[PDB]
DNA sequence: CTATGATGCC
DNA sequence: GGCATCATAG
DNA sequence: GCATGTATTG
DNA sequence: CAATACATGC
């Protein structure tokens, strides 16, 4: 537990004990370098928090909200785990507020897409759901032995240590009812709605047609021809204001989101207007950060210890 | 009144004409939706007799609403009797009605249902006034915003409608609002939709038209059926006239019967405007700035036997609209929701609508950076004794008991300690402020609303000419 | 290869376009009877003779009866003509209109009247 | 949807 | 006979 | 990224 | 049939 409350402290986020499970976990396979225990296994790595807990954050500026901050993960999503550079897999977990525990271990190729699959509730989950898929990936069988042996390992503490292996467990499809909407990223939204069921209320455009629009705006061949067919998006902020003055603040939420996954630095600022306030209004003022810092900041390469 | 051919008939757009008897137009739209089976179709019909030769045909165009359809032209060679009858025939098929008793028009289940349609110059003007009545008088501005309201956002793909019309879509709107009212999402609710649906046009392109389940949904569809009200009143005012104006706009001006002078910049009324107006901007809606241009005096003929100078507590607050509508209001001045209109859709009742805080209103004005002008009104209302809403109940307007407004308590807003004068009205100077209301209940409502339902007790004072300064952008 | 009479809208005041093995009028007839289909599709182009001003008309229905009719009007140039008559050529028999001569009867799609 | 055609109804 | 619920075909 | 097989509606 | 769209593999 002391070497917990600085990670804790480091981040402005408080991390599951599952994490710290893991490390001990890790450490007893390979005291030497534990984080990479995995990776030569595996090719997998685990990074942010764990790195404070290997402690080669002590070579030192550190801004860890952008620490291996793919350009796609959003500031609900850590990331704990790297896979595939080529694709930038990685495996984070999933917090709607920096007060809750995440909810569960998502999964996103950043040079890819940038939807987040679900993974299980815990880091085992994740990494045993990413082995097995390996498993049947990997064209050898000699070169197994080691997988059975060290997922052997995984299934042991996760039984002594009362986990669920599921890949989606009963809390998360608990959240899935609280869930209102999957804006592009798949996660769901989560927002405070009241007996009145005010709170929240949809965009005026489809998700289809949400897109439609983002890549006719992108590919428009000139700024004027952009301000031209800009006026949907001004419309729909202009609603989103509407929405926020009445309390559904998840709205403003949302249509932000969409434009970060779009990813065009052409919304760069408009997602600045709209998603840091909208975590302002909702008191997530730690999310307010991140994408400020991140939008200011986004880069494809975000391992801060390089 | 002036019966326009439907131009795609480009063989008989420029050389023909819709036939015409008296009141009996043989033009007509029908519309059929059944999301229960997920239909959702139109049928345009239009009789189109040849202006330079005496031959008649029917032109008939079918398709999903907003996609334009599968056409046919039958020619007669001058059959004006035959065509008249494949007309009425077809007319019937597809109603169920007979066609020259259009009049008695009873809409039957699983058949099409009618709709109704629209189809030596010494200009003595001050100059500023001459460029409002321009900018707002612009037709050109007014036909843009029509087809950008059918090929923008798809709210009336086909075309226009009537009041009356209109109407009969509240009456519909009515019915659903009683439906949801008892939260029975079974057949009836269903049937209620396929009526709103089919009284007004949509596109929903193949995923089945929705239930409409929510709160949200009816006051939203309730403010676009508002917009098509407003358009309707915009064409209506902007009618052109003749009889030597030698300056058209000075008859429109006479039409907005309402005088409006300019200020100059320099007055005290000029720079307090200013001051309230740069003062009252919402921390929250900094996206954009506001510039005060130019302002000019309202007198509006009646209002002033109207107002209830009995009652105390005169405010003067804001009200935003478009560019283009704000013709109708110094026509007509503000109106309350109209009779017909579902009441659950205010969230605290019908009444005309007021804040005091300029950024908030000025949210309705959808000023753009292309188009950069935008109005805010001044409006003294006297609103009397408040009556206190935490949290929403769309029945506030039977709490009043012996009150004359209702107030809507917001997180922020300004204090009366900052309050001045202006002509004796109270001017609610900013910044905004914590006003220690909250709720330990629910939700807190993020700024106060004022809101009035005598009619007679809103005087326009001035109108505020805006440009509105938008930013970076990436 | 006749225009066909039963277009009233255009009998009469215009001549057909063809260009040697192009011609641009042509019947096509399926017939099916696993599925009863009989269908017949006739499809013309017409020139103005004062100016290059073109018509794309299409007739189809079963066999005999008339069925329905489409009118394209390409006033503007001959050559969206001949792109609206070669594209549904092939849309419709999988067969390109410059290899048409070269016809094999794939299942469902249209054969033309030798 | 056109559009004929069909049975079955009145 | 005549019209219409209905087919289905295109 | 390209064209289109297919299902769905007028 | 038109016609539009949505999954459809290489």
């Amino acid at each position: 537990s002391d070497l917990r409350k600085e990670v804790e402290n480091h981040y402005k986020l408080s991390l599951p004990e599952d994490f710290y499970h893991f490390w001990k976990f890790c450490e007893e396979l390979d005291p030497e370098k534990p984080s990479d225990s995995l990776s030569a296994s595996l090719g997998l790595q685990l990074v942010g928090p764990y790195d404070i807990l290997a402690g080669k954050h002590k070579t030192k500026g550190l801004n860890f909200n952008l620490h291996w901050r793919f350009y796609y993960d959003p500031p609900e999503f850590q990331t704990i785990i790297i896979g595939d550079n080529k694709t930038q897999y990685h495996m984070g977990y999933f917090r709607d507020s920096p007060d809750e525990f995440p909810v569960y271990v998502g999964i996103n190729e950043a040079k890819k897409n940038c939807i987040i699959v679900p993974n299980g509730d815990n880091v085992f989950a994740a990494v045993k759901l990413f082995l097995t898929k390996k498993l049947k990936e990997i064209t050898d069988k000699k070169k197994i032995n080691l997988l059975k042996n060290i997922d052997e390992k995984l299934t042991e503490a996760a039984r002594e240590l009362g986990y669920s292996l599921e890949q989606r467990t009963v809390k998360m499809k608990q959240r899935d009812k609280k869930v209102v909407t999957k804006t592009f990223h798949g996660a769901g939204l989560v927002v405070p709605v009241d007996k009145n069921d005010v709170g929240y209320r949809e965009l005026p455009e489809t998700d289809a047609d949400l897109k439609r629009i983002c890549k006719t705006i992108v590919e428009a061949a000139s700024d004027e021809e952009r301000l031209k067919a800009f006026a949907p998006i001004q419309e729909m902020m202009t609603f989103v204001q509407f929405a926020n003055d009445e309390c559904d603040y998840g709205m403003g939420l949302e249509l932000g989101m969409d434009l970060f996954c779009y990813g065009s630095h052409y919304f760069h600022k408009v997602a600045g207007q709209l998603l840091p306030l909208a975590y302002n209004l909702l008191k997530r003022n730690l999310f307010a950060e991140i994408i400020e810092e991140h939008l200011a900041n986004r880069s494809q390469e975000n391992i801060d210890q390089l | 009144g002036k019966a326009p051919v439907d131009p795609e008939c480009t063989a008989k757009v420029g050389k023909a004409h819709v036939y015409c008897e008296g009141n009996d137009v043989y033009d007509v739209m029908l519309n059929q939706t059944n999301l229960q089976f997920n239909n959702n179709k139109y049928y345009l019909i239009q009789l189109l007799e040849d202006d330079a030769q005496r031959n008649f045909s029917v032109w008939m165009r079918w398709g999903r609403v907003g996609k334009m359809g599968q056409h046919s032209l039958v020619a007669c060679s001058g059959n004006l009797n035959k065509a008249k009858e494949i007309f009425q025939k077809k007319f019937l098929d597809k109603t169920k009605n007979n066609w020259e008793d259009r009049e008695k028009f009873e809409k039957v289940p699983g058949k099409y249902d009618m709709l109704q349609m629209d189809y030596k110059p010494e200009s003595q003007l001050d100059l500023r006034v001459q460029e409002l009545i321009k900018l707002i008088c612009n037709v050109q501005a007014m036909e843009e915003m029509m087809m950008e309201m059918k090929y923008n956002t798809k709210k009336a793909p086909l075309g226009k409608l009537t009041v009356a019309q209109i109407k009969a879509g509240y009456q519909s709107l009515k019915k659903i609002e009683d439906c949801i009212r008892a939260g029975q999402h079974g057949r009836a609710l269903m049937e209620a939709c396929n009526e709103f649906y089919t009284r007004i046009p949509h596109d929903f392109g193949l995923r089945t038209p929705p239930l409409i389940r929510t709160q949200k949904e009816l006051s939203e569809k309730i403010q676009l059926l508002e917009a098509l009200g407003d358009i309707e009143i915009a064409i209506k005012l902007v009618k052109t006239e003749l009889q030597s104006p030698e300056h058209p706009l000075d008859q429109h001006y006479r039409n907005l019967h309402c005088a409006l002078r300019p200020l100059d910049h320099e007055s005290y009324e000029f720079k307090v405007i200013s001051q309230y107006l740069q003062s009252t901007h919402a921390p929250t809606h900094s996206d954009y700035t506001m510039t005060l241009l130019d302002l000019f005096e309202v007198e509006k003929d009646g209002e002033k036997e109207a107002f209830r100078e009995d009652l105390h507590n005169r405010m003067l607050l804001w009200h935003g609209s478009r560019m283009s509508n704000w013709v109708g209001i110094l026509s007509h001045g503000l109106r309350i929701a109209p009779p017909e209109a579902p009441i659950t859709g205010y969230m605290f009742g019908k009444g005309i609508y007021f804040a005091d805080m300029s950024s908030k209103s000025a949210n309705y004005c959808f000023a753009s950076r292309l188009k950069n002008t935008g109005l805010l009104l001044l409006s003294e209302v006297a609103l009397g004794q408040c009556n206190e809403l935490l949290e929403a109940n769309p029945k506030a307007e039977g709490l009043l008991q012996g009150k004359h407004s209702t107030k809507g308590l917001g997180k922020m807003a300004p204090s009366s300690a900052h309050f001045v004068t202006l002509n004796g009205s109270t001017v609610p100077l900013g910044p905004a402020s914590d006003t220690g209301i909250l709720n330990p209940d629910g939700y807190t409502l993020n700024y106060n609303e004022y809101i009035v339902y005598n009619p007679n007790q809103v005087r326009m004072r001035y109108l505020l000419k805006v440009q509105f300064n938008f930013l970076q952008l990436w | 290869a006749p225009v066909d009479p039963e277009c009233t809208a255009k009998v009469g005041k215009a001549h057909v376009y063809c260009e040697g093995n192009d011609v641009y009028d042509v019947m096509l007839n399926q017939t099916n009877l696993q599925f009863n289909n009989n269908k017949y599709y006739l499809i013309q182009l017409l020139e103005d003779d004062a100016q290059r001003n073109f018509s794309v008309w299409m007739r189809w229905g079963r066999v005999g009866k008339m069925g329905q009719h489409s009118l394209v009007a390409c006033s503007g140039n001959l050559n969206k003509a001949k792109e609206i008559f070669q594209k549904k050529f092939l849309d419709k028999t999988k067969n390109n209109w410059e290899d048409r001569e070269k016809f094999e009867k794939v299942p469902g799609k249209y054969d033309m009247l030798q």
